C-alpha cells in the first residue's frame, strides 16, 4: 500500500516506524499539558 | 536373518540384506541396540534414522528387525509414572544406573513387569463369541481409581477356549485364550498399540456438558465444553502455572496427561518437584495428585524424533483412559516447539520448505492431531463413554502471532483465553484480558443452562456489555472528565469497577475463594446483576446518586464481602443465605427510595 | 572402590594399529582412502606427508570399505604416491585429572604453558550422555559477579544459563575478564572453580587473558582452553566440548562448584556453517544449517544442579549479534534455550559508561530463587523494581525534558531526571578493577533511593521502608 | 570494440563507441551457461560475468606509443529501476561513475531527465582546473550539489510536517531547488552551452543566497566571483 522499494530498505521503514511511535507521543502528551493550562486561561478569564 | 551396516552419515545409515522389513519398522541397530526407523527402501539397501548419537559405529555390525512400526505399551501401571517421549520409564532407569544420565543403548520394559497384580474375572466364560475391546476384567490399580479396566485390543476376534480365574498376577502370565482360524492367540495384562494411527471408536458424539474449573471468570464468561479444544497464549511473565494447576486440582475430569514437549530443563525440574506435593481433598485429602496423571517430560537434550513424537504418545494414552469410560484431560505445554522439531526433521531429510520455511504438513498434521479429540462412546459390549480435552499451549516467535504456528492452532482451535503480563504486577492474579479472551461453546451450553440455570446466558450477557460499556466509558471520561457524564455513567463506571475488583480477581490461596463451585457463581452475578439493575432504576425515577451511595455503602461493602463467603458449608444452606441477602438488599433500596 | 579393577581391565591391554598407504583422491580439506579394513565412523588419524610432517584427521563417512578423512592443518602438501594414512580404533577422548586446575591448554587440549604433560587420572568420551530430567532440581542460592550492575538487578543462581548479547566493537572480552577475576559466593573458598573456554579470538586478546590471569592470581582457579582464529576449525567445534566435559567432570565427580564461560558462540555458528559444507548439506535459513537447534542444545543444556551430587554448574555464553537485531537466528536460538539476557548498548559505551550495560531489555527469570533471607539480605527484590521503574521514568522524562521545557515537569519529573544522571553516572559506572560486595551495592542503591521523599517510594513495602530508609 | 582498437591504435584518429543495451547481452549470457548446468551466480547469472564485463569494458584509454583515444559509453537498462540489480552493481564495480536518468524528472516533463545526486565521474578533480577550465568548476559543483542535498531533504522533511517547523535554510533551499531543477537542467534538444555560459547560470542561481553560508566555497574565488 505504498511505493514498493524493495532492495533491503527494511531498516529505513523500521527506523520510519519508531520515528513516528516518538513523535506521536511526545505530541499526545504536549497537547493534553495545553489543554490543561488552555482549562484555567478559560475559567480566569471567564471570571 | 540379520543385517550388516554398509554406510554411516551422521545420523543416517543404510543397512544391508534387510529383505521383508516395512517402511516404518524399528531396528535395534549397533551391538549396544540402537533404537531406529526405516525411511527409504531401495532393493535390499534401506535408510535407517538413529536417534542416540552414532559416534562410534563400525561397519558389518548386525542389524535388526522388531515387527511393528512406533508404538506404546498400554497396561496398569501408567499412574504414577514419569515417561520420557518414546515411553520411557526415567526413575527406573536412573535406579537402575546409579547414574545421573541416560546412558545411550538401554532397554528397560516400559511397564514394571514384577509387581504382582490382582484380578477379577470379568462376565464373560469358555466358548463364549468375543468382539474387540470388550472388557473381560478389572484391577484395582489405587484407592483413587480402583476398576482400572482391562480390554481385547481391536483387531481381534474369535471364541475364548481358557480364561485365568481371580488371583495375584504379573505383566508375563497369559490370562486368556482366544480361538480363531489358528488358535496361537494369548493374551496378558497389557498389549501395545502403535502411536501414529487413531484408535477405533463406535462413533463420536456432540459434546455438550460443560468442563468446569472451580475459577470464576472461566466459567462464567470464556467456559469450554468438556469434550472439545482451547488455546492459551505461552508467556514467561503471564503465569499460566496457575492454570494448569487449578485445571488439575479442581476441575471434574478423572485422569490428567501433562505432556512437556520441550522446554529449558529447569522448568521441568520445577514442575516435577512441584507435582508431587500438590494435594487434592475429595471424600478426605487423598494425597497426592500422582496417583491420577501421568507426566511426559522432554528436555531440549533429548533426540529430535523423541521430542517430537511426545504429543502422539500423549494423545494416545489419553485415547486409551478415554476409552475405558472415563474422563480424560490432556494438556501440551508448547506446540511451538513441537512445530520446531518437526520442522528440524523436515530441513534434515533435506525437503521442499514452505512459507517461512515450514514443510507442508503443518496444516494436514495439526489438523488431524486436533480432530483426534472429541467425545463418544467407547468399542465393546458394555457400551461405556468417555471424552477427552485437549489444552493446548502455543508461545510465539518472539511475541508475534504472523507465525503459521499460531495461525493454525487459532482457526482450528475453538477457546482462547488471553493472558497479559500488565495485569500481573497490577495482581489480577486470574490475568484474563476480557476484551480479547473468548469462547465459542454457549450455544450448545445454553441447552445445559436452561436444564439447570436458566437465567444464566443473559447475566453473563449483560456484564460482558457491562464491561464494553465501562471500557468505552473510561475513554471518553479522560477527554472531559467525570464532570460531564449522568449519573448513570458513574454507575456504570463504578459497578464496572467492583465488578473488576471482586468477581474477577481472585486470591486462589484462601480458603473460600480458592475453588469456586457453580452455584455459588451463579448467586454472585445475579446479585451483582441485581444490585446494579435496582440501582439504576431507583435513580431513574430521579434521586441524587450521590446520596443513594451513602445510604448504600453497607449494602456495597456486604455484596462485596459476599465473595469473601466461605463455600463448601451447606451448598444450599448457602443458597438461603443469598437468597436473604438480596431479599436484604432490595428492601433497603426500597426503604432509601422513601 | 572397586574401580581399580576396570580400570586395569581395560587398562594393561596393548593392541597393534593399523597403517594405510592407499591415498586415492582428494578434494580440498577432504581425503579419500579407498581399501579401509572395518573403518569406524568418527575416528582418529594421524597423516604422515611425504617430508615427514605430521598431522590429524577425523573421519566423516563410510561406503563400502571407504573412509572420507578431513584434515585439520588444511591439505596443502600432500600426496597420492607417499602419504601413510595410520588409524588410532577409537574416537577423541580427553586425559582428565583433578590438577588441571592453573594450566593453559590449546584448542586440542594439548598443554601450552610449557609444562609436563596432564597425567591424565582418567579418559571420557568428549561428548557425554544428557542429564537424566528426573533427576534434576531447581538453583537455590546466588552467585557473586562483583559487577554492580549485574549482581543488583541481574543476579546469577547457580545452575542458571544466562547468555550476555553484545555488538562487535564492544568490549564483551573485558567484561569477561573482569567477571572470572571477582567471581565468587557470598558469605552471609575451596568450593569454587572457573572454566574459560574462548574460540576464534584475536592474537593480542590471548596475551592479554593470559598475561592479566598470570598476574592476578585467578589462574590455579581456572583452566583455560585457548583457540586462535588462525586454527583449524574443526578444533573450534572442539573445544568448547572440551571445557564443558572437564567442568561437568570436576562439579559432579569433586563436588565444586564450578562456573563456566565461552566468550563467544558467532565464531561457533561459522565453524559450524564451514561443516557440512564439507558434505553437501544444501544451506538452511540465512545459509546457517537448519540442524543448529540440536548441538546448541546439546551445548548449553548440560547444565544445572543435580539431585544427589552437592556439585553444581552455571554457563554465561556470549554472543555477537552481526548487525544489533535480534531477529538472527542465533539470538533467537539462544533466547529460546537460555533463561533470561544481559544486553549492552552501543550509546552507552560511546558516552564512556563502564560496564556499557542498559537494564531496560535486560532480564534473568530465575532471581525469584536467587534472593532472600540467608541468602542474601531482605531487601534486594523490592529496590530492584524500585530502581527499574524510576531508570524507566527517568529515561521518558528526560525525553519531554526538551519538548515541554523543564518547568511543566512535575517535582517527580525533575527528582526522576536528576536521579536518572546520578545513577548513570554513579551506580552503573565502575572501573575496571573496583571489586563491590552485594552489601556495598545495595548500600549505594539505597543512597541513590534517597533523592525521592520517603512516602513517594511506592512500589517498596512500608517495613523495609522503616527498616532502611533512614540515616 | 576490435574495430575500434584497430582504428585508435593503428591509424592514429580519436575514437568514440556508443554500444547500447548491455541488459540484452547479459541476458543472452545468462541464457548459455543456462543450457549447461553451471553453479548459478547471484540471481540465476553466471558467476563470471563479472570477468566477462570486465573483458568487454577495459579496452579503452590511451597509450603512450599512439596518439589516438578511444572512449565508450554504453547504455544500461535497470529491469525494475533499481540500482541493486546485479547488471548495474557490477557495471558500477568496474567503470568510473555512471550518469543517472530518473523516472521522476521525465514524469514533471523535464529533458534531459538526468538525476545528479547518485551520479558522479571520478575523472573529474584531474581534468578540470586553472588553465584547462575556470578555477571556480571544482568547488562550484560541490556547493551545487550540497545545496541540492539540502533542499531534497527539506521538501522530504516539509512533507509530513509541514512550513511552520521550517527555518530559513530550509525556505531558501525549496525555492533554489524549483529554480535549479527548472532552469539549469531543462534545455532544449538542439540547445547547446560551452562550460562559461553554464558557470554563469549556475553563479546567478546561487547569487540567491546571503555570501556567508556559502561555506563549502573558498573565500577567494566567493570573494572574487560573488561580488558582481
Amino acid at each position: 500500500e505504498q511505493v514498493f522499494p524493495t532492495r533491503m530498505t527494511l531498516g529505513l521503514m523500521k527506523t520510519k516506524l519508531k520515528g513516528a511511535n516518538q513523535g506521536y507521543s511526545l505530541l499526545k502528551r504536549k497537547s493534553e499539558a495545553l489543554t490543561k493550562r488552555f482549562r484555567d486561561i478559560t475559567k480566569r478569564i471567564d471570571d | 536373518e540379520y543385517g550388516a551396516i554398509y554406510s554411516v552419515s551422521g545420523p543416517v545409515v543404510i543397512a544391508e540384506n534387510m529383505i521383508g522389513c516395512a517402511m516404518y519398522e524399528l531396528v535395534k541397530v549397533g551391538h549396544d541396540n540402537l533404537v531406529g526407523e526405516v525411511i527409504r527402501i531401495d532393493g535390499d539397501k534401506a535408510t535407517i534414522q538413529v536417534y542416540e548419537e552414532t559416534a562410534g559405529l563400525t561397519v558389518g555390525d548386525p542389524v535388526l528387525r522388531t515387527g511393528k512400526p512406533l508404538s506404546v505399551e498400554l497396561g496398569p501401571g501408567l499412574m504414577e509414572t514419569i515417561y520420557d517421549g518414546i515411553q520411557r520409564p526415567l526413575k527406573a532407569i536412573k535406579e537402575e544406573s546409579q547414574s545421573i544420565y541416560i546412558p545411550r543403548g538401554i532397554d528397560t520394559p516400559a511397564l514394571d513387569r514384577t509387581i504382582k497384580w490382582q484380578f477379577t474375572p470379568g462376565k464373560f466364560q469358555v466358548g463364549d463369541h468375543i468382539s474387540g475391546g470388550d472388557i473381560y476384567g478389572s484391577v484395582f490399580e489405587n484407592s483413587l481409581i480402583s476398576s482400572h479396566k482391562i480390554l481385547l485390543p481391536p483387531r481381534s476376534r474369535g471364541t475364548i477356549t481358557w480364561i485365568a480365574p481371580a488371583g495375584e498376577y504379573t505383566l508375563d502370565e497369559k490370562i486368556l485364550e482366544v480361538e480363531f482360524d489358528g488358535k496361537k492367540s494369548d493374551f496378558t495384562l497389557y498389549h501395545t498399540w502403535p502411536v501414529r494411527v487413531p484408535r477405533p471408536v463406535t462413533e463420536k458424539l456432540s459434546a455438550d456438558y460443560p468442563l468446569l474449573t472451580g475459577q470464576r471468570v472461566l466459567d462464567a464468561l470464556f467456559p469450554c465444553v468438556q469434550g472439545g479444544t482451547t488455546c492459551i497464549p505461552g508467556a514467561f511473565g503471564c503465569g499460566k502455572t496457575v492454570i494448569s494447576q487449578s485445571l488439575s486440582k479442581y476441575s471434574n475430569s478423572d485422569a490428567i496427561i501433562y505432556v512437556g514437549c520441550g522446554e529449558r530443563g529447569n522448568e521441568m525440574a520445577e514442575v516435577l518437584m512441584e507435582f508431587p506435593e500438590l494435594y487434592t481433598e475429595m471424600s478426605g485429602t487423598k494425597e497426592p495428585i500422582m496417583k491420577r496423571t501421568t507426566l511426559v517430560a522432554n528436555t531440549s537434550n533429548m533426540p529430535v524424533a523423541a521430542r517430537e513424537a511426545s504429543i502422539y504418545t500423549g494423545i494416545t494414552l489419553a485415547e486409551y483412559f478415554r476409552d475405558q469410560g472415563k474422563n480424560v484431560s490432556m494438556i501440551a505445554d508448547s506446540s511451538s516447539r513441537w512445530a520446531e522439531a518437526l520442522r528440524e526433521i523436515s530441513g534434515r531429510l533435506g525437503e521442499m520448505p514452505a512459507d517461512q520455511g515450514f514443510p507442508a504438513y503443518l496444516g494436514a498434521k495439526l489438523a488431524s492431531f486436533y480432530e483426534r479429540a472429541g467425545k463418544a462412546v467407547a468399542l465393546g459390549s458394555p457400551d461405556r463413554t468417555g471424552s477427552v480435552s485437549i489444552v493446548a499451549a502455543v508461545s510465539p516467535a518472539g511475541g508475534d502471532f504472523s507465525d503459521p504456528v499460531t495461525t493454525a492452532t487459532l482457526g482450528i482451535t475453538q477457546v482462547f483465553w488471553g493472558l497479559d503480563k500488565k495485569l500481573a504486577q497490577r495482581k489480577h492474579f486470574p490475568s484474563i484480558n476480557t476484551s480479547v479472551s473468548y469462547s465459542k461453546y454457549t450455544n450448545v451450553l445454553n441447552k445445559f443452562y436452561d436444564s439447570n440455570y436458566p437465567e444464566f446466558p443473559v447475566l453473563r450477557d449483560r456484564m460482558k456489555e457491562i464491561l464494553s460499556n465501562a471500557e468505552e466509558l473510561e475513554q471518553v471520561v479522560q477527554l472531559v472528565g467525570k464532570s460531564a457524564l449522568s449519573d448513570s455513567d458513574k454507575i456504570t463506571l463504578d459497578v464496572a469497577t467492583l465488578i473488576k475488583e471482586d468477581f474477577l480477581q481472585q486470591n486462589g490461596y484462601s480458603t473460600y475463594d480458592a475453588f469456586c463451585p457453580i452455584w455459588k457463581t451463579f448467586d454472585m452475578m445475579r446479585a451483582f446483576i441485581s444490585y446494579h439493575d435496582e440501582a439504576q432504576k431507583a435513580v431513574a425515577n430521579g434521586a441524587n446518586w450521590s446520596k443513594l451511595a451513602d445510604s448504600t455503602g453497607d449494602v456495597k461493602h456486604a455484596v462485596s464481602s459476599s465473595k469473601f463467603f466461605e463455600p463448601s458449608r451447606g451448598e444450599k444452606e448457602v443458597h438461603g443465605e443469598f437468597e436473604k441477602l438480596l431479599s436484604t438488599m432490595q428492601e433497603r433500596f426500597a426503604e432509601s427510595t422513601d | 572402590f572397586a574401580i581399580n579393577k576396570k580400570a586395569v581391565e581395560q587398562g594393561f591391554n596393548v593392541k597393534p594399529r593399523l597403517n594405510y598407504n592407499t591415498v586415492s583422491g582428494v578434494n580440498g580439506p577432504l581425503v579419500i582412502l579407498e581399501k579401509v579394513k572395518f573403518p569406524r565412523y568418527n575416528e582418529i588419524v594421524n597423516l604422515t606427508l611425504p617430508d615427514g610432517t605430521v598431522r590429524q584427521g577425523q573421519v566423516l563417512e563410510i561406503r563400502g570399505d571407504r573412509a572420507i578423512v578431513q584434515v585439520f592443518e588444511g591439505t596443502s602438501g600432500i600426496d597420492v604416491k607417499k602419504t601413510t594414512v595410520e588409524f588410532t580404533g577409537e574416537s577423541l577422548r580427553i586425559p582428565v585429572s583433578e590438577d588441571m586446575l592453573g594450566r593453559i591448554f590449546d584448542g586440542s587440549g594439548r598443554p601450552i604453558d610449557n609444562g609436563p604433560k596432564v597425567f591424565a587420572e582418567d579418559y571420557l568420551d568428549i561428548n557425554g550422555s544428557p542429564i537424566n530430567p528426573y533427576a534434576r532440581i531447581y538453583p537455590e542460592e546466588m552467585i557473586s559477579t562483583g559487577v554492580s550492575a549485574i549482581d543488583t538487578m541481574n543476579s546469577i543462581a547457580r545452575g542458571q544459563k544466562i547468555p550476555i548479547f553484545s555488538a562487535s566493537g564492544l568490549p564483551h572480552n573485558e567484561i569477561a575478564a573482569q567477571i572470572c577475576r571477582q567471581a565468587g559466593l557470598v558469605r552471609p573458598e575451596e568450593n569454587f572453580s572457573i572454566v574459560f573456554a574462548a574460540m576464534g579470538v584475536n592474537l593480542e586478546t590471548a596475551r592479554f587473558f593470559k598475561q592479566d590471569f598470570e598476574e592476578n592470581g585467578s589462574l590455579e582457579r581456572t583452566s583455560l582452553f585457548l583457540n586462535l582464529a588462525n586454527d583449524p576449525t574443526i578444533e573450534r567445534i572442539i573445544t568448547p566440548r572440551l571445557a564443558l566435559t572437564t567442568a561437568e567432570y570436576l562439579a559432579y565427580q569433586t563436588e565444586r562448584h564450578v562456573l563456566t564461560i565461552l566468550t563467544d558462540m558467532s565464531s561457533y555458528a561459522d565453524a559450524l556453517r564451514e561443516v557440512s559444507a564439507a558434505r553437501e548439506e544444501v544451506p538452511g535459513r540465512r545459509g546457517y544449517p537448519g540442524y543448529m537447534y540440536t548441538d546448541l542444545s546439546t551445548i548449553y543444556e548440560r547444565a544445572g544442579r543435580v539431585e544427589g551430587r552437592n556439585g553444581s554448574i552455571t554457563q554465561i555464553p556470549i554472543l555477537t549479534m552481526p548487525n544489533d537485531d535480534i531477529t538472527h537466528p542465533i539470538p533467537d536460538l539462544t533466547g529460546y534455550i537460555t533463561e533470561g539476557q544481559i544486553f549492552v548498548d552501543r550509546q552507552l559505551h560511546n558516552k564512556g559508561i563502564y560496564p556499557p550495560i542498559n537494564v531496560l531489555p535486560s532480564l534473568s527469570r530465575l532471581m525469584k530463587s536467587a534472593i532472600g533471607e540467608g541468602m542474601t539480605r531482605k531487601d534486594h527484590g523490592d529496590v530492584s523494581n524500585q530502581l527499574y521503574a524510576k531508570y524507566a521514568i527517568g529515561k521518558d522524562a528526560a525525553a519531554m525534558k526538551a519538548v515541554v521545557g523543564e518547568e511543566a515537569l512535575s517535582i517527580e519529573d525533575k527528582l526522576s531526571l536528576e536521579f536518572l544522571e546520578k545513577f548513570e553516572k554513579t551506580f552503573i559506572t565502575q572501573g575496571a578493577y573496583e571489586d563491590r560486595t552485594v552489601f556495598e551495592s545495595l548500600d549505594q542503591a539505597w543512597s541513590l533511593l534517597r533523592i525521592y521523599p520517603k512516602e513517594m517510594l511506592n512500589r517498596i513495602s512500608p517495613k523495609i521502608l522503616d527498616e532502611f530508609y533512614d540515616r
